[PDB]
């Protein structure tokens, strides 16, 4: 088969400034109609991937004049004159000169931006829940950046470790922040043997660490 | 747009 | 304009077969060869094969002859794929795709898995000083995908939806927030709506302060 090489795997780049991802084929892409069958997409977060570039260099319907492509023969480049924060996502190259068609692994273009503390929020667990013999604590840590932050729980101002679990969003196409959940696991007897909740929250943009807290 | 003839690759024009 | 509408996500043991389907409007499907693409985290994008309507025409990748099926229904428009022969490295979302890849189905995911279907719980996360946060739980779930979405998807400002997460005991979770006014609490109307379609389960959940 075809082997689509891409460089790099990863892209970071701030905002307004210029970004390329090149492809390599293991074969010329060059076919013997005189076209050569390369072209460029892009897949953002759970969706569809969604073709930019067709035949090395045109541009589809509807897709921004800061993306081109060039090159030829087994050496492509994908070309961005200022990276928007919607341009982030997955770009892949795909040949179809060869049978079977093939695809690179993928270039992720993340974004750069300024440093953004988060607005945090407790969430207790629902009547629903417990009623149905569990609980769960949730705290939201809302449009921030850098991804790193550290949260910590307390139960009745008891330190709380091994039983939290948290999770990221994608960057935001807007914004290229992150958003992030914390859950506190615990049995319904032990919420309801314990009063006070809270997370602490600490970021690289806080002077200093945020508390929410609830009193069951 | 598409073309009735089949192509290697079809709706490039 | 063109669309690809897939069929929904699917279950399948071990060793079943599963016929995927991808439905076309908007050009003659005759005059235009449909592909099918394989995603896997780890294996990428991999293409299967393409059919020509017009004819019947198929070529396979060689990985997938034994395993892929391609036809089309004229009549309907309508592409299908057929997987035989299943196990764990068969679970992926799946694709069709049009031409040169130039318009994309939304995707189908298929769990290849003896578990049975598992449908999801659903919490409000309810407040208990600008902004505020409410949210749903969509708690110990199987197999993915979920779709949530918010006022039927008229609201999406401040709208983050968290990726699936599978948990160690082998069920999935996740949840989705929104931010809004603290003014907008206890007046305006915020539903989640949860659709697990593997389980038949959908939920609108009205989320309220405590
Ligand atoms: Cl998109
Ligand atoms: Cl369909």
């Amino acid at each position: 088969d075809v082997v689509m090489t891409q460089t790099p795997l990863t892209l970071s780049v701030t905002i307004g400034q210029p970004a390329s991802i090149s492809c390599k084929s293991s074969q010329s892409l060059l076919d013997s109609d005189g076209k050569t069958y390369l072209i460029w997409l892009l897949q953002r977060p759970g969706q569809s991937p969604k073709r930019l570039i067709y035949l090395v260099s045109k541009l589809d319907s509807g897709v921004p004049d800061r993306f081109t492509g060039s090159g030829s023969g087994t050496d492509f480049t994908l070309k961005i004159s200022r990276v928007e924060a919607e341009d982030l996502g997955v770009y892949y190259c795909c040949q179809g000169t060869h049978f079977p068609f093939t695809f690179g692994v993928g270039t992720k273009l993340e974004l750069k931006r300024t440093v953004a503390a988060p607005s945090v929020f407790i969430f207790p667990p629902s009547d629903e829940q417990l009623k149905s013999g569990t609980a769960s604590v949730v705290c939201l840590l809302n449009n921030f950046y850098p991804r790193e932050a550290k949260v910590q729980w307390k139960v009745d101002n008891a330190l709380q470790s091994g039983n939290s679990q948290e999770s990221v969003t994608e960057q935001d196409s807007k914004d290229s922040t992150y958003s992030l959940s914390s859950t506190l696991t615990l049995s319904k007897a032990d919420y309801e043997k314990h009063k006070v909740y809270a997370c602490e929250v600490t970021h690289q943009g806080l002077s200093s660490p945020v508390t929410k807290s609830f009193n069951r | 747009f598409t073309n009735k003839l089949k192509e290697k690759h079809t709706d490039l024009g | 304009e063109v669309q690809l509408q897939q069929s929904g996500p699917e279950l399948v043991k071990p060793g079943a077969s599963v016929k995927i389907s991808c439905k076309t409007s908007g050009y003659t499907f005759s005059n235009s060869w449909m592909n099918w693409v394989k995603q896997r985290p780890g294996q990428g994008l991999e293409w299967i094969g393409r059919i020509y309507p017009g004819d019947g025409d198929t070529n396979y990748n060689g990985k997938f002859k034994d395993k892929a099926t391609l036809t089309t229904d004229k009549s309907s428009s309508t592409a299908y794929m057929r997987l035989s022969s299943l196990t764990s490295v068969d679970s992926a979302v799946y694709f069709c795709a049009r031409s040169l890849f130039d318009y994309w189905g939304q995707g189908t995911t298929l769990t290849v898995s003896s578990a049975s279907t598992k449908g999801p719980s659903v919490f409000p996360l309810a407040p208990s000083g600008g902004t505020a946060a409410l949210g749903c739980l969509v708690k110990d779930y199987f197999p993915e995908p979920v779709t949530v979405s918010w006022n039927s998807g008229a609201l999406t400002s401040g709208v983050h939806t968290f990726p699936a997460v599978l948990q160690s005991s082998g069920l999935y979770s996740l949840s989705s927030v929104v931010t809004v006014p603290s003014s907008s609490l206890g007046t305006q109307t915020y539903i989640c709506n949860v659709n697990h379609k593997p389980s038949n389960t959908k939920v609108d959940k009205r989320v309220e302060p405590k």
